[PDB]
């Protein structure tokens, strides 16, 4: 779970440095990564239904 | 006795000498709190304690600033993450 | 005050040592988590590695 | 040997679990696993940071004035998957140096692989003068050392 | 009396303007919105989904995230219609010919 | 021979004048504007109750246009502002139900 | 067939759109009259401002020919400024219609080269001032986007405030002057970023014992601070 948290933090940092507030995809990307953070303690099968 | 020119000293005395017991009590309370903190440190702690700091909230599930610890859900080979 | 100061000097020395070692252990923990993430990522690399000569995504003609 | 690979991965996870359960103060209890882990290494060409972790644990309870920095960095570089990027050059020289592997030189902003000595310099009037002269030459500022007014005194430097 | 507002106090002047005979809803000024990216974003999302330009233009809809509607248009409906009738009949209420309806509405809305 | 356009532009000018007179503290001027705000248009009068009961896509189009023209939220207590807003919205509703609006830059 | 019959109610009914029109057409419906906005405030060119600049109060030089008559801010305003709305306030520091230093390029490569060297942007040269409503719309959209980005962030309102101050100071047409005003909120946001990071990652330090003269006077209260 700790490594999953680290991976999600890396994704978020990278994507926020890449996309600025004027970028359209920033909000969807951040929302998806937030859903991942919420669903860390789960399996991919159960996480797909929620993050799709 | 007194006089108008001694109003400064009269006021200062009347307002300060009654506070000396409270000042001494505050000093004694600080000494006792330091003693208890040092006894607890000697007994042992998971994370360190800052002696001369106001508040020490750190524990196994709390940072040294009152927030939850990051990356503390699992276990680590080297033991505590701190 | 001198007795208290001697005791405090000893305690502060020990505390400085412990604080340094604790911060370095935290650093190591984070770096090891990063290493685990990287070890898991390296499995997604295709066989033979990446083709660093061409672009991964070709997004337009070249006429 | 995928069966053996999986078996040794399970063994390594078990070793980590036992080490975590015991703690870094009581680490001499998990010496049972070295017998198998060294064979794993010699067979699969893999490493497990055994000696590095053991040395770090032993040092952090009886620490060095450096506070075990070299042990920390050694463990950090050894736990990397593809291998260490930064190492401590084994040398007959008196001061050791930090060296960078060439295959990863393109990831770091360096001209060479020598990142400097692993110990700080020693205080020396000569070295201080050398650095100051080099800085003065690099700056090339006409006006350094000029004193427009000095307190009138028989002493050359009044005050200082 | 009305003193000059320096340039450093303009951000507060925008969301706390001075009193006027026709004031806006200061409590709602932070809720006034009009998105210039609505249709561009809609088209981008649809084309990324895989639709064509014609399908996108047929599926396009105007933005709902605009400044909210005045609740008076739903609460004071009948009084407003009556006032508008009075105005249409009396030339805009010249020489106080719709004071009746206007005062009824003002009382209903203010309550002293 | 262009009554719709003429009255639209006139109403816009009168709204601007009302705002300016409010800013400059001129009751006489702002009441002159309110009185001159074309209250004798049968089409808009007939569309008013229709707008007060419309719902859905037509209402959203009209509200989008009214936010484009007058985005500032009027005070919920000023009946004059409320009525001028209603009148402008009814005019836009009439124009839309005669010939709908096309607000998207993409179109063909 | 006459043109624009029902389109000039302002003319039919003597309704002035502003005190200037009132004074011009002699409608006389503004009780307080009109104080004309002089031409040096109605139009003009960009000027240097700092006293630590040698060409202070002088027009900015461009690659193209430009009228060097400058916009003069209102330095000695009257006591009564009856209209204290943004509309009437912005005219004291910028011209509503924009500055008069816009180019008409004879070719496209001149425009290209000016942009490439940082001497032209249409956003800056072909544009007017922003109205209060536009400023508010932009600020509210930006605030919504920031909130969607992260609600549990402490520097959110600080970022919103620097955006707001830029918009209010018209950074599109006076970027340097506006940055001069908004760098303070930028600095506060920087500080808040560090503070949030140190609260997230527990970062503290060993505080030293209390000083012998922490209190200047024994009778003084030593208010405790976290
Ligand atoms: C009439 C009364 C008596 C008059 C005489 C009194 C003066 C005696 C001193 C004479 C020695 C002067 C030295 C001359 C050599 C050149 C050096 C020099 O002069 O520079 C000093 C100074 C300028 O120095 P500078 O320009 O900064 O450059 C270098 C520094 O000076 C120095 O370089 P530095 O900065 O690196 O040195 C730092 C440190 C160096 O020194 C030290 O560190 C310590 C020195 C202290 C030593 C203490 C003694 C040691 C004792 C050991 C033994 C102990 C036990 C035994 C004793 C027990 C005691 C009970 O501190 C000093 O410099 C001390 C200097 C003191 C200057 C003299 C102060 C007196 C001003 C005049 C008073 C006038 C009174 C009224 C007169 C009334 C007449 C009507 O100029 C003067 O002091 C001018 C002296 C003029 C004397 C005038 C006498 C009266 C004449 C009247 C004329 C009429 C017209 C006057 C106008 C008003 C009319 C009404
Ligand atoms: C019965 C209890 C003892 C009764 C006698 C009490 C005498 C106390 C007054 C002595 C002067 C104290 O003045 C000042 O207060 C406390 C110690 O008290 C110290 O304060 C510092 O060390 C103490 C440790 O005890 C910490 O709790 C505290 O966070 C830190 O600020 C200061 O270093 C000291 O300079
Ligand atoms: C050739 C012969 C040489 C003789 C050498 C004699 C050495 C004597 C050394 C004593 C030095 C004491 O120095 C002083 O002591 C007191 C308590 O004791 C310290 O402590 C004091 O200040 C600090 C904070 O300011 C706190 O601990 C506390 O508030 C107070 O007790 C001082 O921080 C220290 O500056």
């Amino acid at each position: 779970v700790d490594a999953r948290e680290m991976k999600v933090d890396m994704y978020e940092k990278l994507f926020k440095q890449a996309a600025d507030l004027e970028n359209p995809c920033r909000m969807p990307g951040v929302a998806y990564l937030r859903c991942l953070r919420d669903t860390l303690t789960e399996t991919q099968s159960a996480r797909r239904s929620s993050c799709l | 006795s007194t006089s108008p020119g001694l109003a400064f000293a009269n006021l200062t005395l009347l307002l300060d000498v009654p506070q000396l017991p409270a000042i001494w009590a505050v000093n004694a309370w600080r000494e006792l709190n330091g003693l208890f903190t040092e006894m607890k440190t000697l007994a042992g702690t998971s994370d360190l304690l800052y002696p001369s700091n106001r508040y020490n909230p750190q524990n196994e599930k709390t940072n040294r600033m009152g927030r939850p610890r990051k990356y503390n859900h699992g276990e680590w080979m080297f033991g505590n993450s701190y | 005050q001198g007795i208290k100061t001697v005791y405090a000097s000893c305690r502060y020395r020990k505390l400085n040592e412990r604080e340094i070692i604790s911060d370095r252990y935290t650093w190591l923990h984070e770096r090891m988590l990063e290493d685990e993430v990287e070890r898991v990522l390296l499995e997604q690399v295709p066989a033979g590695g990446f083709d660093k000569t061409r672009p991964g995504l070709l997004l337009g003609p070249s006429t | 040997a995928p069966h053996q690979r999986a078996a040794c991965e399970q063994l390594h996870s078990e070793y980590k679990q036992c080490l975590a359960k015991n703690g870094r103060t009581h680490f001499s209890a998990c010496t049972d696993f070295h017998s198998k882990l060294r064979a794993c290494e010699n067979m699969l060409g893999t490493s497990y940071c055994i000696d590095e972790g053991i040395n770090l644990m032993k040092c952090t309870k009886n620490p060095d004035p450096s506070f075990c920095a070299k042990e920390f960095v050694a463990m950090r570089e050894c736990n990397r998957p593809q291998g260490p990027h930064l190492v401590l050059s084994s040398s007959p020289s008196s001061p050791p140096h930090y060296e960078l592997r060439p295959e990863v030189k393109h990831l770091y902003n360096v001209d060479s692989t020598d990142l400097g000595s692993a110990v700080a310099p020693v205080r020396s009037k000569e070295q201080l003068d050398r650095v100051a002269d080099s800085l003065k030459a690099d700056l090339n500022l006409p006006g350094y050392g000029h004193i427009p007014y000095k307190w009138e005194s028989l002493r050359p430097n009044p005050g200082a | 009396a009305a003193s000059t507002i320096p340039i450093s106090q303009w951000p507060s002047l925008l969301y706390a303007p001075p009193s006027s005979p026709a004031n806006p809803a200061v409590e709602a000024l932070p809720e006034m919105q009009f998105d210039d990216l609505h249709y561009p974003r809609q088209m981008l999302l649809c084309r990324g989904a895989g639709y064509s330009l014609e399908q996108c233009n047929r599926m396009a809809q105007p933005d709902a995230r605009v400044t909210p509607e005045n609740p008076a248009e739903k609460l004071l409906k009948e009084e407003a219609v009556a006032a508008i009738a009075c105005l249409s009949q009396r030339e805009g209420g010249k020489d106080e010919q719709c004071r009746y309806y206007i005062e009824r509405m003002y009382k209903l809305a203010n309550k002293e | 021979s262009s009554p719709h356009m003429d009255r639209l532009l006139g109403d816009l000018k009168l709204l601007a004048a009302y705002d300016s007179a409010a800013g400059w503290q001129e009751p006489k001027a702002m009441e002159s504007a309110f009185q001159s705000l074309s209250w004798d248009d049968a089409d808009v009068l007939k569309a008013l109750p229709q707008y007060l009961n419309c719902r859905g896509e037509q209402k959203r189009r009209v509200d989008f246009a009214y936010a484009a023209l007058c985005p500032r939220p009027v005070d919920e207590k000023d009946p004059k502002q409320t009525l001028m807003s209603l009148w402008m919205k009814a005019r836009l509703f009439s124009y839309d139900q005669k010939h709908p609006f096309v607000l998207s830059p993409f179109a063909a | 067939s006459i043109l624009g019959a029902e389109a000039f109610p302002e003319l039919l009914s003597k309704v002035p759109l502003n005190p200037q029109m009132d004074e011009d057409k002699h409608f006389n419906k503004y009780k307080w009259g009109n104080e004309p906005i002089p031409v040096n405030r109605r139009t003009g060119s960009r000027m240097n401002s700092s006293i630590y600049d040698n060409r202070n109060h002088e027009a900015v030089r461009h690659p193209w020919s430009t009228d060097a008559r400058t916009f003069h801010p209102n330095d000695n305003p009257e006591a009564d400024r009856i209209n204290t709305q943004y509309s009437n306030m912005v005219s004291d520091s910028f011209p509503e219609g924009g500055f008069s230093d816009a180019p008409r390029f004879s070719s496209n490569w001149e425009r290209l080269l000016a942009y490439h060297h940082g001497l032209y942007s249409p956003e800056k040269f072909n544009s007017t001032t922003k109205t209060a409503d536009e400023i508010r719309l932009a600020v509210n959209d930006f605030a919504a986007k920031v909130h969607a980005d992260d609600p549990k962030n402490a520097c959110k309102y600080l970022m919103i405030e620097e955006f707001k101050c830029l918009q209010s100071a018209q950074a599109r047409i006076d970027p340097q002057g506006a940055a001069t005003k908004c760098v303070k909120w930028f600095n506060e946001w920087r500080q808040c970023a560090w503070d949030q990071e140190k609260m997230v990652k527990g970062y503290n330090y060993i505080e030293d014992r209390r000083a012998r003269k922490h209190k200047p006077y024994i009778g003084a209260p030593d208010l405790q601070y976290s």
